[PDB]
């Protein structure tokens, strides 16, 4: 699984985990993870391993050995586990669970507890980093947002115009913007200070884009930061360019459209929906390259690792 | 009873004879008590197991409210255009469903039927003599003074525009 | 009152216009009720002022002497403006009360409060008696002799509207109150003596063909083994069967007793002998071999009991069969203008309801010539529901005093509640009603529609839908909503009539009765409302609600499935309006009913503090935590905030329209209906 340079996962209802090959596209390996569902999965920066949240538990199964069950497990929490993180050095993993708490825990050791815990109020929907791996950002159902700071301890608070949910939120890696999306299928862009690291985070709005006319589930920058995705759950998936901030392209399946993943050049585009399938786009052509089916529930979440 | 018992062991040939001539009844006559035991026929046969009777490839809902209006019974005539208002909303409909209920001592279903109209239809859609049936008088006023603004001088929307200010009581605009 | 506040510069002012106004016409009735009500607002200012500052020697001092120029005018003004109304009088009555058991220990009020007690006639205290009992043992001096003399003096006339709660109070647990119940019932006596008799008897034979020795057990060994077995509770376990192996003790006194013992008493007392063992050797075992016996007794109870479906009177007290001509009237019918009418005898056979309850279906022979049917419920407290009745009465009798509502016929629809003891109690009968549960199963079983369609769907969509996270779960309900009709109920009742021109009026009648019902739940706190508790009349389409156990927002702040909804507003029920949709009746019948509620919100604040303020009812809110004063007061803001307007943001103040379009909202939403307990049916 871990030979090639692309690993792909899905996962859903049906209580498995499933492996594809990219350039044509079949099974290679399945993997088990009875008695819940799949809220998200994470393949760690050393490219061996990858860590599935769930309910009351994460799980961690290997990619280099493929004969494996789980390796390492963390259990004794409340409620679900809406995500996961890593640092890039690969000994601190961030969690924003759903009981109003974010937690920090250590992977090399085993003591069964976080080391650092932040509450806040009402549950917690998404977490993300920093580039410097300083901060973290924190987005919570009552429609605020939260910055802490890791070395300082110290956090502050932010709330857009309307008091509803955020739904997700994230900062494209040069640090230039940071963008978010609540319930109403509106969408918040904020600029960023240009220097990472010791910085006054002088978030101002440029502008906030009516993307949607229902509820927004997710939004990614491309890893040249020159576009921004957005799905939805009125079956489209709309690219934005950064340059200008107006429509490049729409993607259409007319279940929702749930997952959303980019290539390591900004060339492709890997989408899941709930309809029991993922589908592999071309980011210019905008026309279905491939398709991966065989999983008999929906498909919510959804991991592609195109390094090496 | 007895239409009932007869119908059942009829051929398909014989029942499309009686179906003719009932609906012949129908159109012909204004005899008050033909069409009441015809629309009391129906009724039973619709609260049975049998089915409505097939009337003219509709049910014959179109017509039977047509036919109870003139007998005068409005309960019947609401019901029909309730199920045509299901198969589909025109506004055509929504101004018989106003009347039909101003005849029947309900003003507030008629409110709900405007308010539904301005949610699904727009503007473009909307006709000022709607206000003048709900006696809402400044409404009616201003649309039609919007209307009179555009439109050259046409008696129709004049004698409204009168209609309108006889109703408020100002007597000094409506002599000048 | 208005564009100042209230303040201690302007509170003279309005006080001398106030006095000047009653001096000018001293039989205006409006005129003493303004007073006295602005004298009392003056008191209560005082106090918070106090707390407010004090809290965050010579202060109480000065307080005693400040405070003491505010109440006796307040009381005169009250006892006068009762004077003149002789009618709707109770929101003064209520007042009268609240100062009485608040501030009657100085003496000066106590001389004024015994003044007035005199002048008063006695009929405008018949309405209050259940808010005097509460109050019959008050540790203070000076209160108890004034309401025992008043007691008393409601005794020698109108006695047939006492005897019920001084009953139900003669027998409690608490010495005093048991103590001053029977010394009051022998100041009775030498008035009637035979009538006491024949109501303890009578109460005392009721409450027992209510629960009877093998379910008592068959409930005592479930609870008593979940205590040990489920949380390793030995002290709790003895707590729930020392009781019931005394109890047998006293000695069978009717058939059925003895069968009982003859069959089980053996084996349950040798059960006794093994916890006694344990109780000195401290072997669990030993419990062990009781549960053994225990287990043996509670299976065979568990198959002879399902097969009771009637009970004889001569088998369960032939007291009631011997009984012949009674002097007592028939519960829940004194009034004291009509004649009144007495129980002939009773029936011989009572008919019991197949259910978990097992409520008895009793039925009495008045004296008059006609049968009345009651529902004889227990294990259930039945207090909470009397105190709502009056609130519906006080509601009803407003929404009659108003022309636009009375050219629509708008009330509530009320029963007769009348408690025994803590446990038990009748319910009287309504005719022509049935749940919707049942009607929404005959339907679906006719025309042969599984029962759980919808739930099926959705577990064969996911299953794993009560750990889902929000928006998992909002799709699924969505999925379950768009692939099935939900025009149950409105074909149901189109079927259900024989023609066409009663239809309307019957679906007239249900949206009113719906609105009004909603606005006035959204108000009282009340929730609980799934299938089971709403039922619906058939020669009209009025609803009826039940089961007021609720109340205050209980229900949004438990722990497991907490509720996000004011009123229930589901898709069945808004098909069954009008097609256009809830624009119509509904809306409308909401501002009404809203803006009658906001006009008169003085009353609605008088009833709901007594009620809250009631010391033997606290308990339903401090169990919600995991003092009480704190609570209350935090209650009643929130009650005045609805009231108000001020129920969303302090800051504003909302219209009605607005108010109403925001509740509306918020009940109609997926989102707060997709997380509700399954057994609610949100989707029906
Ligand atoms: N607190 C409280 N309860 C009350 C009950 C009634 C009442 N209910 N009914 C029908 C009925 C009677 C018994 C049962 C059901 C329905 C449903 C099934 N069931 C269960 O026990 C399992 C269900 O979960 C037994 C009446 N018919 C005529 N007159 C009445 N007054 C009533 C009224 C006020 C009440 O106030």
């Amino acid at each position: 699984v871990g030979s090639d340079p692309v690993i792909l996962a899905t996962a859903g209802y049906d209580h498995t985990v499933r492996f594809w090959q990219a350039h044509s596209g079949i099974c290679t390996r399945t993997v088990q993870h009875q008695d819940s569902q799949v809220n998200a999965l994470e393949v760690t920066p050393d490219r061996s391993m990858i860590a599935a949240a769930g309910y009351q538990h994460i799980r961690m199964y290997d990619l280099n050995s493929n004969n494996p069950n789980p390796i390492i497990s963390y259990d004794g929490v409340n409620k679900n586990i809406a995500s996961v993180g890593f640092h890039e050095d690969g000994r601190w993993m961030y969690t924003g669970g759903e009981d109003c708490t974010a937690r920090i825990w250590d992977l090399r050791s085993r003591n069964l507890q976080c080391q650092r815990i932040f509450q806040v109020n009402a549950p917690i929907n998404c977490v993300c980093l920093h580039p410097n791996q300083a901060e973290l950002i924190v987005g919570d159902q009552s429609g605020a947002i939260h910055i802490w700071d890791l070395k300082t301890d110290h956090n502050e608070q932010l709330i857009p115009e309307p008091e509803v949910s955020i739904t997700s939120a994230h900062i494209d890696p040069d640090a230039s913007y940071m963008a978010a999306v609540n319930s109403t299928g509106n969408c918040y862009v904020w600029n960023l200070t240009g220097g990472i690291g010791d910085e006054v985070t002088q978030l101002i709005p440029k502008t906030k884009i009516p993307a949607h006319t229902r509820y927004a589930l997710q939004c990614r920058f491309s890893p040249d930061s020159t576009l921004l995705a957005t799905c939805s759950a009125d079956q489209t998936c709309k690219i934005w360019r950064t340059s200008n901030f107006s429509l490049m392209t729409e993607l259409s399946i007319k279940g929702w459209m749930w997952g959303c993943a980019f290539s390591g050049d900004s060339q492709y585009i890997v989408t899941a929906s709930s309809d029991n399938l993922a589908r592999l786009w071309c980011v210019e052509t905008g026309e279905i390259k491939r398709e991966y089916g065989g999983h008999q529930k929906a498909v919510v979440c959804l991991a592609f690792n195109d390094s090496v | 009873a007895a239409f009932v018992s007869c119908w059942s062991e009829l051929n398909e040939d014989q029942q499309d004879e009686l179906i003719r001539s009932i609906e012949l009844a129908l159109t012909s006559q204004d005899i008050a008590e033909v069409t009441q035991t015809l629309l009391n026929l129906a009724e039973f046969m619709e609260h049975s197991d049998k089915g409505p009777l097939p009337l003219r490839d509709d049910n014959g809902i179109v017509l039977l409210g047509e036919r109870a209006a003139k007998c005068r019974a409005y309960a019947k005539a609401l019901h029909y255009k309730e199920l045509e208002f299901q198969k589909g909303p025109t506004p055509a409909i929504l101004e018989s469903l106003i009347s039909i209920n101003n005849k029947l001592q309900q003003p507030e279903a008629a409110a709900g039927v405007l308010e539904y109209a301005m949610k699904h239809f727009g503007e473009l859609e909307i006709q000022a003599t709607w206000y003048e049936k709900l006696h809402e008088w400044e409404d009616a006023l201003v649309a039609y003074d919007k209307k009179m603004d555009t439109n050259k001088d046409d008696p129709e929307l004049m004698l409204g525009r009168m209609r309108c200010l006889e109703a408020l009581g100002e007597w000094g605009q409506l002599h000048q | 009152l208005n564009l100042q506040g209230i303040n201690e510069s302007t509170i003279p002012k309005v006080l001398q216009y106030y006095s000047a106004a009653t001096e000018h016409d001293r039989s205006w009735y409006k005129a003493w009720h303004a007073w006295a009500v602005m004298n009392f607002e003056a008191v209560l200012h005082y106090k918070h002022q106090n707390q407010a500052r004090d809290e965050k020697k010579k202060v109480t001092e000065d307080l005693s002497k400040t405070l003491l120029m505010y109440t006796v005018p307040a009381v005169q003004g009250f006892f006068r403006s009762i004077s003149l109304s002789r009618g709707n009088n109770l929101q003064d009555t209520l007042r009268v009360l609240t100062l009485w058991f608040d501030y009657g220990h100085w003496p000066d009020v106590n001389e004024a409060l015994v003044e007035g007690v005199k002048a008063i006639q006695i009929d405008t205290w018949l309405q209050v008696i259940p808010q005097l009992i509460a109050r019959i043992d008050t540790p203070r001096p000076l209160v108890g002799r004034l309401i025992h003399q008043l007691l008393t003096d409601i005794g020698r006339y109108h006695p047939q509207a006492l005897i019920y709660p001084l009953t139900v109070a003669s027998k409690s647990t608490t010495t005093a109150r048991h103590n001053a119940a029977n010394k009051i019932l022998k100041n009775m006596c030498e008035h009637s003596n035979t009538l006491v008799q024949q109501a303890m008897m009578v109460s005392e034979e009721l409450i027992r063909v209510a629960i009877l020795w093998h379910e008592m057990w068959h409930e005592g060994l479930e609870e008593a083994s979940r205590l040990y077995f489920g949380e390793r509770n030995v002290k709790g376990m003895f707590e729930v069967l020392e009781p019931l192996h005394a109890m047998m003790e006293r000695g069978p006194q009717t058939l059925k007793e003895t069968s009982f013992n003859q069959a089980y008493g053996r084996d349950l007392m040798e059960a006794q002998e093994w916890c006694r063992k344990y109780m000195k050797s401290g072997n669990v075992k030993d419990l062990t071999q009781a549960w053994d016996l225990y287990y043996h007794v509670f299976r065979r109870i568990s198959k002879q009991l399902p097969q009771l479906t009637s009970l004889e009177l001569q088998y369960v007290s032939p007291k009631l069969l011997m009984c012949r001509d009674l002097e007592l009237a028939v519960p829940g019918t004194y009034d004291p203008n009509q004649p009144i009418i007495r129980i002939q005898s009773i029936a011989p056979s009572l008919q019991v309801i197949t259910s978990k309850q097992r409520p008895r279906k009793l039925t009495l022979m008045g004296s008059n010539g006609h049968e009345f049917v009651f529902l004889l419920k227990g294990h259930e407290d039945l207090r909470q529901d009397e105190r709502v009745m009056q609130l519906f009465g006080l509601v009803n009798t407003l929404l009659a005093n108003d022309p636009t509502s009375l050219r629509k016929n708008l009330s509530i629809q009320r029963y007769a509640v009348i408690p025994l003891s803590t446990n038990s109690g009748l319910i009287g009968w309504v005719p022509h009603c049935d749940t919707l549960h049942a009607l929404i199963r005959d339907y679906r079983e006719k025309k042969k529609i599984l029962l759980n369609i919808e739930h099926r769907i959705m577990l064969r969509m996911a299953p794993d839908y009560d750990h889902l996270t929000l928006m998992q779960k909002v799709e699924v309900f969505e999925h379950a909503v768009n692939n099935t009709a939900g025009d149950d109920l409105a074909k149901l009742l189109w079927l259900k009539s024989p023609s066409s021109e009663v239809w309307f009026d019957r679906r007239t009648n249900y949206t009113r009765s719906l609105a009004v019902m909603s606005m006035v739940g959204y108000i009282l706190g009340l929730g609980d409302r799934h299938p089971s508790n709403l039922m619906l009349d058939r020669l009209s389409g009025k609803i009826l609600h039940i089961d007021f156990g609720d109340c205050f927002e209980v229900a949004m702040t438990r722990e497991k499935f907490p509720e996000k909804i004011p009123f229930r507003l589901t898709r069945m029920l808004t098909n069954a309006m009008e097609v256009t949709g809830l624009d119509g009746n509904y809306r409308i019948t909401c501002h009404t009913v809203m803006e009658v509620l906001r006009e008169h919100k003085d009353s609605v604040m008088a009833v709901l503090e007594a009620f809250v303020y009631d010391p033997l009812l606290n308990w339903r809110l401090m169990d919600t935590n995991t003092a009480l004063n704190k609570k209350a007061i935090q209650i009643i803001n929130r009650v005045r905030d609805k009231l108000t307007g001020r129920d969303f943001s302090h800051d504003d103040t909302l219209d009605v329209p607005t108010q109403v379009e925001l509740l509306i909202k918020q009940a109609t939403s997926h989102e707060n209906l997709c997380q509700c307990y399954i057994g609610w049916c949100p989707f029906w």
